[PDB]
């Protein structure tokens, strides 16, 4: 039985430890695209063209 | 004709739905009463 | 007869 | 009645494996929460991406409107 | 005795009450005696 | 087609049953317990409900006291529920003394006794 | 784009089909919603609180309970199975 | 050209419909998997209360 | 077809009153259960 | 007669069991759209690509014939 | 030993392998899409485009 | 140590192993509703813009195309 419960506990460790890197890396990568994004790329649209025809 | 068709799937699926939702909140109820009845023993 | 997580998608 | 020890001995087994995948799911619990936040970041740098890159339609439909 | 008291339409209290102060449903009050022969 | 006519009908036969189900409301023991544990006022006033101090000297001329096994009774000897309950109690116990198996449900409620004078009161 | 009356009744009633459609689906999420007193609401909506935190909350101490009767019941039991196998064994 | 565009009014409120059902029946199956955990969870609870029908159960006897 | 046009309508007014009925159980009738069940 | 936690346990694990289920299934579900999502984008790099190369191409540009004027 | 606990485990091992294959797609499927959104959404395309829209909103802005 | 403990001890690793069971039980089910509730609609939610995004500079891409053959 204990052959089931440590291969279970080998299973779900390697599940968290994968995880980890994902996370890390994903962060890692996302730090320079949050930088960009927030500040520069911000964009506010003030206002609409409209034709004096419709008018 | 096989538009009707297109629809028919989502509805047996939607059927499905409401009918296993249905027998899960008989079973619900009949937790409800057990609950009841031990809150009165207690 | 337990229900299983299917997410539909598209048709 | 079945030798006390030999249970005792696998129930005090059982339970520091328990324990254990008690430990390693709580962490796989903080691993989906740090993942899905994330997410939730990257999906703001694209929406952050999209708002900029509507100008573009924006300018064809000036275009056609000025036509 | 409580349980006598109360006719069925009276447990349906709060969520209960079939909406097409109440009195709410108690075990029959109880009066307390003295015994040690002190008053 | 006759599919979809299946599929609304078992929907609709689903949505009746669904309707018809009855939630038993609260008994009569968890009102007393939960509204007496329920606010600082509502602990009080749920004593006082409950149990209730009644007026010695009413009791000392309408109850015989018997100090020596504490016991209460009307002064003019008629029985009551509580005289019932007792009896009840101690014959179970003279019977439990002889072997004879208890009551599976324990609380026996007194419907008799209090049953036969009541539906008189209501009749009068 | 003129269209055929019996087209247009088809239309318009795919329009309110679609009105009641999107009504229902608002209706089945407002269940799904676990907002229970996070958005504005005071009504509980089936969700954890109805679920495991909740069902679950009950179980980890209702075990004190029921279970727990059997329990010492069966330890005495397994006790005095263990004491008569003790005697038997060593007697003979 | 009217049956036409009859047509691709069809196809259009017919995807929106799709997708709206889709939406429908995903939080049906997520609420049907909510409650079946719930029901899952409880069913022991039956016993404790046929063992506690023993103390007080009232009506029935 | 015209016959076709009718037995679609026909069934859209079968899926308009189910759908209008399910629409009506499930925001009447399963509040009041969950919370009657949370209460408890 | 039997170990009261038996029933427990056995119930416990059962439901642990499904849950885990519909986890491998969630999570299957997850890597199918991840999959979708991946191939439906495989444009974007393209784009992004195109568009680099040709600032690259611009500035080298500005930066052979000496038509780059100051910042403002 | 139960013999029941002994299949309920079994069965949760292999349900917990199934579950690791799984995340090690999913780990996967993330660091391709991370690559796809850093590099190229905003990486490439985010920052060039947002080049040339601010250098003609400056450009234009100076000629009011 | 004792007897009478150490049948107590037994009924320790009896409560210790359910109430650990049932830790897990609701660590497992947190972790779902995460993947189910939180996760997917985000992955759903980046699809579109990503697909709005590849929308709005379609313009681009056909002139590219025109001109490129790509």
């Amino acid at each position: 039985m204990t052959d089931a419960l440590e291969q279970s506990v080998l299973a779900l460790e390697g599940t968290v430890s994968v995880l980890k890197d994902s996370v890390e890396s994903l962060k890692c990568a996302n730090e320079p695209s949050t930088n960009l994004a927030s500040t520069m790329l911000q964009t506010k649209r003030v206002f609409r063209l409209v034709p004096e025809y419709d008018v | 004709n096989t538009i009707q068709q297109l629809l028919l799937p989502k509805i047996r699926e939607l059927s499905d739905s409401i009918i296993t939702l249905d027998s899960n909140f008989t079973r619900l109820n009949f937790i409800h009463e057990s609950l009841a009845d031990l809150n009165e023993s207690l | 007869s337990a229900t299983e997580y299917r997410l539909s998608i598209g048709s | 009645m079945d030798s006390i020890d030999e249970q005792i001995a696998i129930k005090r087994k059982e339970l520091q494996s328990l324990q254990k995948i008690t430990s390693l799911t709580d962490g796989l619990k903080i691993q989906l929460t740090e993942l899905n936040e994330q997410i939730k970041e990257m999906g703001m740098n694209a929406d952050s991406v999209a708002q900029l890159m509507n100008n573009w339609d924006s300018i064809i439909n000036n275009i056609s409107q000025a036509s | 005795l409580g349980l006598l008291q109360y006719a069925e339409g009276d447990y349906e209290i709060g969520p209960w009450k079939d909406s097409k102060e109440d009195l709410v449903p108690l075990p029959e009050t109880m009066v307390r005696i003295r015994v040690d022969g002190n008053e | 087609g006759e599919s979809l006519d299946r599929c609304i009908d078992d929907i609709n036969r689903a949505v009746d049953s669904m309707s018809t189900l009855y939630f038993k409301p609260p008994g009569i023991f968890h009102n007393a317990i939960l509204q007496g544990a329920s606010n600082k006022a509502s602990i009080r006033k749920d004593i006082t409900r409950l149990i209730k101090d009644c007026n010695h000297d009413e009791a000392y001329l309408l109850f015989k006291v018997n100090p020596e096994k504490q016991s209460v009774s009307r002064r003019d000897g008629k029985e009551g529920v509580f005289d019932y309950v007792i009896k009840r109690d101690t014959d179970m116990k003279r019977n439990r003394r002889l072997g004879r198996p208890g009551e599976k449900p324990i609380i026996h409620v007194p419907k008799e006794v209090y049953l036969n004078k009541d539906r008189l009161d209501l009749n009068n | 784009h003129n269209l055929s009356p019996l087209q247009q009744e088809v239309l318009d009633k795919y329009k309110q089909l679609s009105l009641d459609l999107k009504a229902l689906d608002e209706t089945i999420k407002e269940l799904n919603y676990s907002q229970h007193r996070q958005q504005h609401s005071q009504q509980e909506t089936v969700s954890p609180d109805e679920i495991l935190q909740e069902m679950r909350d009950i179980e980890v101490k209702i075990g004190l309970v029921g279970t727990l009767l059997k329990g010492s019941v069966y330890s005495l039991i397994l006790q005095r199975k263990q004491e008569q196998e003790s005697l038997g064994s060593n007697s003979k | 050209t009217t049956d036409k565009y009859f047509i691709e009014q069809r196809n259009i409120v017919l995807q929106e419909i799709n997708e709206t059902m889709n939406s429908i029946l995903n939080g049906l199956n997520g609420l049907n998997i909510s409650l079946e955990s719930s029901i899952a969870v409880g069913r022991e609870f039956q016993s404790v209360s046929d063992l506690w029908k023993t103390l007080y159960d009232g009506l029935e006897s | 077809t015209t016959q076709s046009l009718l037995k679609e309508s026909e069934s859209l007014d079968k899926i308009t009153a189910m759908i209008k009925n399910v629409t009506a159980a499930l925001k009447n009738n399963l509040p009041v259960y969950v919370n009657q069940v949370h209460e408890v | 007669m039997e170990n009261p936690h038996e029933q427990v346990q056995a119930n416990i694990l059962s439901r642990i069991i499904g849950n885990v289920k519909r986890l491998n299934e969630s999570v299957a579900i997850l890597n199918q759209e991840l999959v979708t999502i991946n191939n439906r984008n495989k444009n974007l790099e393209i784009m992004g690509a195109i568009c680099d190369n040709y600032h690259s191409s611009v500035q080298f540009n500005l930066e052979a014939t000496n038509n780059k004027k100051p910042p403002l | 030993m139960n013999a029941n606990k002994q299949r309920q485990y079994n069965q949760l091992a292999h349900e917990l392998r199934e579950l690791q294959t799984n995340l090690q797609e999913t780990t996967k499927q993330l660091d391709i899409m991370s690559k796809q959104c850093n590099e190229n959404l905003v990486g490439q395309l985010g920052k060039v485009h947002g080049s040339w829209l601010i250098g003609s909103y400056i450009y234009y802005m100076e000629q009011m | 140590m004792d007897s009478a403990s150490k049948e107590e001890t037994l009924e320790k690793l009896d409560q210790e192993i359910t109430v650990n069971l049932q830790k897990i039980d609701s660590n497992l089910s947190f972790c779902f509703h995460k993947i189910t509730q939180d996760i997917i609609p985000h992955v759903a939610t980046y699809s579109e813009i990503c697909e709005r995004i590849m929308d709005s500079t379609e313009w681009l891409g056909t002139m590219f195309q025109e001109t490129g053959l790509v």
